[PDB]
């Protein structure tokens, strides 16, 4: 019918009259701020904090917890739903962490959605504009299809490394940031395939199948050490913090930043490829976003913990050293790829310049935070010895 | 057939227009139509309800014929009558700038529209004309706009006062 | 040069190949099953398209809330009882959404096929959205409602009461502690498919009837995501249907999962609907039968038969204990009203007639008790009477099931009255049903949750309340109340003066 | 330094003024007596990207409310019948104003020479496109979800049947784009928006809420947030030309003409909107008008521009004196000509008459009795064979159309203005209702040649006009327009045809 | 108060009951589709169409209008509010046009807003990632600041060419498309300045002042004929269709596409510049979006008009010839820029090939549509004469 059969209390005269009659003269408490008891990181409580902080039902025996008592149901054996035993790191309050970008679900999917739609629009303009005409065939059919494509398995592997952390994270603020770090990773992997699917549509004989790039990743030599380090960070680490720290503050900050930025983002333009940089722009925008959250957690919170400052730095310095070697190896193997490039593409003077950028940026943003003493020259040297 | 959007007058004129197959004849007929049926100075108000629509149909015919008869340069710079469009624009603006009063100015502007409206004069020159002629006309008309009493304004305009109530 | 692009499905087509073989490529979580690494997923999504489809929904939702709904003063024109009910419904659901994040994160780790991992992953993100959505509901009612207390701090004030413990068993721990598959059954096969999915829609129905247009706006948006989760649960069974361990362990994990979930929701949901509202939509007994028995127990579970899934053996038992469950529980919830973070109301005349009409015998038991308590002044702070005193006077002990945490009173209940008490290595344990008893006997270390009487023993009531911040802004008036009127609110002093001290009910068997 | 950096709108806008450059033909293409200053600045430092973002945010909230909660509440239906009809006219007529304002500001953008002033008008160009689509959406929403889609669904063509539409085009279409760009800016911004639109928009949302309509408040309140920029454009138009000798000579005349033009139509039509188009009232038009036009605009707003030579319109007093009964006098005509509309009208009910008489002493003895007579004649009943027009014929009360404003008037029956001037010029008759419009015509004959409904419909039988211009419901028989707002006994084309009413040009009686 | 003072008819018991009582039992008409009378371009009527078509109150004497009679108020002199006299083109219906992307205001600002916020995110990521380090200094301070910067005035001029059209367009669908084509041009000009402003923030000594780019535009040689062409298209054209057609289907399609795509988008990468291409991507996306609308109006609706097809093509052929000469002059002067580049950046063959790409795309997308007989090698040789 026009009015419908269901009567709603907000508009139905009879029901609304009853509701109105039962209402108090004024609110029964003047404090209309949800999460008012949360300690603000900034000047005033943000929507991000109110809607996130303390959603996790931890009891006081998990630093920061506001609840009390044991869990209601545990694992066969006695392992707690969540517990201090799932990570070496210690703190005075696991809820201290704050994403500098203050991303809760809404803002997060809003930004990514904007990128998706602009991406579709970009591809539609690029194809209509015939920009593919100025791209080097060899760079396209060999380096983008095989080597860039192979890197999707690297980003995919880093994505998967987050699964356990998605389950073990000890606070809401940390779980949300973690999830978003991993989700951005699979997004990148998917954008790499997207580009290959795009090429297949506008370049007649281009094959989008992952057959080629996968074999390169699983059997190639260029990514051999890269794949080994990934397989380890993913399936050999059972500590959600070692996983997150080692991936974002060690491996991907070194190997990843070099491959994405110093190799494809730097050289693709020279082959008339503005297509790949379009997606790498997203991967880097994402990397820099995550970085702020990674820094706030492991440095601002743990590394500078009012009670476990020295302790955590020791563990992170330990971790930094533990995975810095597998990372150095990854870079070394990757150095072989240069020899495959056409003559005159680049010289050792350039690569050395890029390597120092990656390392100096690393020490500047990560290494010096936990007082890890790293030698830029020795590192660059050990890596540079792979050409 | 006495409709608003479709009627005998309109049909009849569509036929008269279908019979214009030469630019000079068609263009002359368009200009004659404008003298006869447009502006408050029209020779007659018999076509008041359909002249706007009919004029457009006549314009369509003149445009089509002009595009077929004129080379590219003349289509851009000559009126349908073979006159140099710029010369006509400049000459008319000169006459306008020398107009002694608002009464002379209105005759110039209105007459220019009746004679050269687009199918006749190229649009670019015509609207450049509207720009300049309209400026002076307003400048003369809007000066001391309310000084002349209605009693005397009716006389200047030359209307026949049929009925007054108050 | 025709305009070209690539969609989600075109990329997803190669997603299964994203994963590669290698030594330790296996789940890090203990499990008795093996999810086939060739398992597929129903929705061919990638991160970016997923983000867009959710962004669009957010747009509408937050649009209505910030604009038209706020201009209509929708946060206010809601029946007082429902304003209170949503403090519990939204916050309690919030924890279910939150733990579901970790749960699907664990299932993502369990799945070996890239597509199945992708399926769970979509849910990981959805549950994060639902966490923030339920949070937003309380946030909105706190900001624009008739009583922000509770809505503004449930995350800490919920720890005072006993009903929150039971919620954590079904929506927190049950979701993440145990075999990954057991968790999946608790969350998706049972929790979401049998309760959550239907529950959410019914809630919007009861909300609408009571003037609340905020919850429908948000909850109906949450509901649009559930089809993906149903699919994940279904695909979980398909993933392990071929592993021999399945024919041996599946139906048991399912039964335990079913009992676990229904144990809490059967009494608690009926309570929230019939007692947390003024205007009624439908009798819970009718709803329950349709939901659990027909739809799920029959139609839904039936479709999983070919995969060796059978209807829970504890189904008949659940139906038997269900009839009076919610009526029996509200007596306890109201008797312990000072331990809540919401205000309660006794049934008015119209409601009592409604209860009697739909539940013959209701008045002679519950009805008379409520009138007795009210005439005695349970709503008036000057009476010095809290219904719990009535339980003491009439020797009606209230126990907490060691497994489910659900409160029960065997001597007064019109429903189940079985009680089993055991001692083991110096500790007493109280059980309310044979299923939970078995669970404890076989898995003692999984259930050591301390109950409110054990933790609060010897403490004076007002002291527990004060310590856990069960107060309003004035620092004197209680958040919880035995009525929903704006006058004569109970204060901490009104409670202190009574000198009610907690006792461990089980020690009476010493 | 490798810190996160970006650039905002203000940072780019700092250099926008320098975007324009000099060249011989860099000048406006439109006729104008004024010279807009080359260094004029704009109030809001926007760039295209940021403009789009701030409007996008508004749309989200707006469309979110409409598609979700409001649809779930059946907000499209639960509105008073009279108001559902009123919104057919208010939203579509406003739509044309929004639309022509697009062309109007495109013309001002062309006129402005300073890049910043051009940019200011540009924002309005885009805003008026948004407003066009917003007003369109209101009719679109009510058609799709309301109690009577007819009219809401085809106003763009069914509005052409009636005489009230002609007047709307004068003030909100032609008045906005035909003439000196400055004269147009005064009709649109300094008068139209600043005096009538801005206040009107809010008032409509209040009258809408009162009648159960939450759709309009949702859209119109969003439109309102954009108006600040347009007020600034109107204000800057005056500033840009203030130091030009021409200003002292022409500004106040163009302003006075623009004021009379706008008020001539809105004074009677708006009061007709609020008082006769609604069940529940909010405020008497008489006081609403004095506060809007006299105090607010004619006093404060116009007063702030005194430093630029701007004076209070010389026709303000005549406007006030004529205002009192204007809307009451016009509704008599609109109702009498109900078959020519695209909306359903209702006679004032018992309760309403009390209000009218209470708020306008003498209302009952004049309008009240007339309406009572028409209802007794069966004006609401299809079988009666009666339409108020007949009453006008029988009592010899000719209805004329002002040649300039297009506003219908019946001097032999009005309680307000009863003036009538009839002139003959070069074979054509012309009828005026006031001394300001008469001067406009005498001085600018060629600007005002609009054919009126009697001239166009002359000799035509009523039902024929209605049928030719598609004034029918989907059943192809029942009229869109009705003399009552009830769901039963709706007049059909045949009911009108049987009346055999034929249009005649009232001016032909004069010799 | 908590409930407020104003009572609302939708929620106030007393008022709502009055409302509900007056309501009919069912809708008074079953046709609940606004714009049902509009002939759909596609299978079903779109929201874009319903909300747009016929908003313009044209009478029937302006092809396709549904109203009747003269305007109520015209210009001094008699010029109509809108009229056939404002353009040489003729058609059976000015309302036939449809933006293939179906953009009404909401979708339009939605997409631009997405681009704005993503642009900001990109810049913050670009700056924090220090990608500026690898950009050739000369390309940056000489070609981006001076020459890319000077191009902003070209786009700004093309934006302004649309002012008269915004006022004279003979239909709603054409006005809307026209307004959006122009708005995208001012946006591009502002993005060029935005980049310069961004560079001034992360590059010590970089001057965001427009003095240099403006001096290059107004007094340099590289853009001299380009500026003369823009000044003409904008201010010497009084026909709104000649303006939009000549701007989008002649000048910008040849000169604009060459500068944006074959010079800056093509060479910026070779100097480690991923910054300018980010903005040029937006400009090219906008160009390709407008092209669809431009083609629908001039080719699908006017060039293929059932009654005036021959006439309209003759006129557009005329306009193409009129504006092709100045456009060639513009490209020819621009060739002077290649001599400024560091040796080895590009050579005559690459330059020539890129010219043919622009000319070939133009023949295919525009010229061929009206049977304009363009001679690609004649056009290119005329342009190459400008190479120093
Ligand atoms: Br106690
Ligand atoms: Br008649
Ligand atoms: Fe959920
Ligand atoms: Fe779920
Ligand atoms: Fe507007
Ligand atoms: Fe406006």
């Amino acid at each position: 019918s026009m009015l419908g059969e269901r009567r709603r209390g907000l508009t139905d005269p009879e029901m609304a009259a009853v509701i109105l009659k039962a209402l108090p003269e004024a609110p029964l408490d003047g404090n209309n701020k949800m999460g008012y008891f949360v300690t603000p990181r900034w000047k005033r409580l943000t929507e991000y904090e109110a809607l996130t902080v303390y959603a996790q039902p931890n009891a006081d025996w998990i630093a920061g917890g506001l609840d009390w008592g044991d869990w209601t149901q545990k694992f066969h054996g006695g392992r707690p739903s969540w517990g201090n035993e799932t990570t070496e790191l210690r703190t005075v309050d696991w809820f201290k962490h704050r994403d500098p970008l203050r991303r809760w679900h809404a803002p997060y999917v809003k930004d990514k959605a904007e990128e998706w739609r602009y991406t579709d629009r970009f591809l539609q303009g690029y194809s209509a504009d015939g920009q593919i005409r100025a791209m080097n065939p060899t760079w396209r059919d060999e380096f983008i299809n095989r080597y860039w494509g192979a890197f999707l398995f690297n980003e995919y592997g880093l994505f998967n490394a987050h699964s356990q952390g998605a389950r073990e994270a000890l606070s809401d603020v940390t779980r949300v940031s973690l999830a978003f770090w991993g989700f951005d990773k699979i997004d990148i992997a998917q954008m790499i395939q997207l580009e290959r699917g795009f090429l297949a549509k506008i370049v007649p004989g281009f094959d989008e199948s992952t057959a080629v790039p996968k074999a390169e990743w699983t059997n190639g030599e260029v990514y051999k050490s890269a794949r080994l380090a990934v397989e380890g960070l993913w399936q050999e680490v059972f500590d959600w913090n070692e996983s997150a720290f080692s991936v974002h503050a060690v491996y991907d900050a070194l190997f990843g930043q070099f491959v994405r930025r110093e190799f494809f983002q730097r050289l693709a333009p020279r082959f008339g490829d503005n297509l790949t940089p379009f997606f790498i722009n997203q991967a880097q925008t994402y990397f820099q976003i995550a970085k702020q959250g990674v820094q706030d957690l492991y440095y601002n919170c743990l590394g500078d913990d009012p009670e476990f400052s020295d302790y955590n730095r020791t563990v992170m310095r330990n971790w930094t050293g533990k995975w810095l070697e597998p990372t150095i190896a990854a870079l070394r193997d990757f150095m072989g790829l240069f020899a495959k490039l056409p003559a005159g593409t680049t010289d050792k003077e350039e690569i050395t310049a890029s390597l120092y950028r990656v390392v100096d940026d690393w020490i500047e943003d990560y290494a010096s935070r936990i007082d890890f003493k790293a030698d830029r020259d020795q590192i660059v040297k050990a890596v540079l010895a792979g050409l | 057939k006495l409709g608003i959007h479709s009627n005998d007058t309109r049909d009849a004129w569509v036929n008269k227009i279908a019979q214009l197959n030469t630019l000079e004849k068609a263009a002359e007929m368009l200009k004659q139509f404008r003298m006869d049926h447009t502006t408050p100075f029209r020779n007659s108000y018999e076509l008041d309800n359909d002249y706007l629509w009919i004029e457009a149909k006549l314009e369509e015919k003149v445009a089509v014929l002009k595009a077929r008869a004129f080379n590219e340069v003349d289509f851009r710079h000559k009126t349908a009558f073979g006159e140099d469009a710029k010369s006509v624009l400049d000459g008319t603006v000169a006459k306008m700038n020398a107009a002694k009063d608002k009464w002379e100015a209105e005759k110039i502007h209105i007459g220019f529209r009746q004679a050269y409206k687009p199918p006749i004069m190229p649009v670019n020159y015509f609207l450049d004309g509207e720009r300049q002629l309209g400026t002076r006309l307003m400048e003369l008309r809007n000066l001391n706009y309310y000084d002349t009493p209605l009693e005397e304004l009716r006389k200047q305009r030359g209307v026949r006062v049929v009925h007054l109530q108050s | 040069r025709a305009p070209t692009s690539v969609n989600a499905q075109e990329v997803h087509r190669w997603l299964q190949s994203f994963n590669w073989d290698f030594k330790n490529n296996r789940t890090k979580y203990a499990t008795k099953y093996k999810m086939a690494n060739e398992t597929k997923e129903q929705f061919k999504l990638i991160a970016k398209e997923y983000a867009r489809m959710e962004a669009v929904k957010d747009e509408r939702q937050f649009g209505s809330l910030q604009d038209a709904l706020t201009r209509l003063n929708a946060g206010v024109r809601v029946h007082p009882k429902w304003n209170e009910t949503m403090k519990v419904v939204s916050n309690f659901l919030e924890v279910g959404e939150y733990n579901a994040i970790a749960a699907t994160g664990m299932l993502w780790d369990s799945a070996q096929a890239a597509e199945q991992k992708n399926g769970y992953l979509a849910q990981v993100l959805d549950e994060i959205r639902h966490t923030h959505q339920c949070a937003y509901v309380n946030y909105y009612f706190a900001k624009n409602g008739q009583d922000p207390a509770g809505h503004n701090d449930a995350r800490r004030t919920r720890t005072i009461g006993p009903l929150w413990k039971g919620m954590k068993r079904v929506f927190s721990d049950g979701f993440i502690s145990g075999d990954a598959v057991e968790c999946s059954l608790n969350l998706q096969l049972v929790g979401e498919a049998c309760f959550t999915n239907p529950l959410i829609v019914a809630v919007t129905e009861w909300a609408a009837a009571n003037g609340d247009e905020i919850t429908p706006t948000v909850f109906l948006s949450i509901e649009t995501d559930e089809l993906r989760h149903m699919a994940n649960g279904y695909q979980t069974v398909v993933s392990i249907a071929n592993d021999p361990a399945s024919a041996k362990y599946l139906n048991t994990d399912l039964n335990n999962a079913f009992w676990t979930q229904q144990k809490y929701f059967t009494p608690v949901l009926g309570m929230l609907f019939e007692y947390g509202s003024k205007f009624k939509v439908e009798p819970w007994v009718k709803t329950w039968d349709r939901w659990v028995y027909e739809d799920w127990g029959g139609i839904w579970i039936g479709r999983l038969g070919k995969y060796g899934v059978e209807s829970p053996r504890s189904l008949k038992d659940a139906k038997q204990d269900a009839y009076w469950a919610h009526h029996d529980l509200y007596l306890l919830a109201y008797a312990l009203w000072p331990t809540g973070f919401f205000r309660l109301a006794l049934p008015d005349q119209e409601e009592m007639e409604w209860f009697e009409a739909n539940y013959p015998g209701w008045y002679d038991h519950y009805g008379k008790i409520y009138e007795e308590w009210r005439a005695r002044g349970c709503e008036d702070p000057s009476s010095g009477f809290i219904p719990l005193m009535w339980f003491i006077e009439n020797n009606h002990p209230i126990y907490i099931d060691r497994v489910s945490q659900v409160p029960f009173c065997p001597s007064l209940a019109k429903g189940a009255s079985t009680l089993r008490v055991h001692e083991y290595n110096g500790e007493m344990h109280t059980f309310s049903d044979q299923w939970g008893e078995r669970m404890w006997l076989a898995e003692p270390e999984r259930y050591e949750c301390q109950n409110i009487f054990e933790q609060y023993e010897g403490r004076e009531l007002s002291e527990v309340i004060a310590e856990l911040h069960g107060l309003r802004s004035d620092g004197k008036t209680l958040i919880a109340q035995p009525h929903v009127r704006g006058d004569k609110l109970w204060t901490l002093d009104d409670i202190k003066r009574l000198n009610c001290v907690f006792k461990n009910p089980v020690k009476a068997f010493n």
